[PDB]
């Protein structure tokens, strides 16, 4: 497995997942997102104001799905 | 992570 890390641009959408994020903080990037099993859950969105970064690949991070299709 |  492999982790994302990707920092955020002013005014990236970022997504959570309510099901599975271990805290709020915990998000990714919209193409881990659209890869990822949270795709098909309680998701929420928070726009970045420049910085935060993605967190897939952190298995600390993530009750299950830590992965998208991408870094798996 | 991010933070608002
Ligand atoms: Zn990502
Ligand atoms: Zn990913
Ligand atoms: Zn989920």
């Amino acid at each position: 497995g492999s982790l994302c890390g990707r920092v955020f641009k002013v005014g990236e959408p970022t997504y959570s997942c309510r099901d599975c994020a271990v805290d709020p903080t915990c998000v990714l990037c919209m193409e881990c997102f659209l890869g990822s099993i949270h795709r098909d859950h309680r998701y929420r969105m928070t726009t970045s104001g420049g910085g935060g970064f993605c967190d897939c690949g952190d298995t600390e991070a993530w009750k299950e799905g830590p992965y998208c299709q991408k870094h798996e | 992570h991010i933070f608002s």
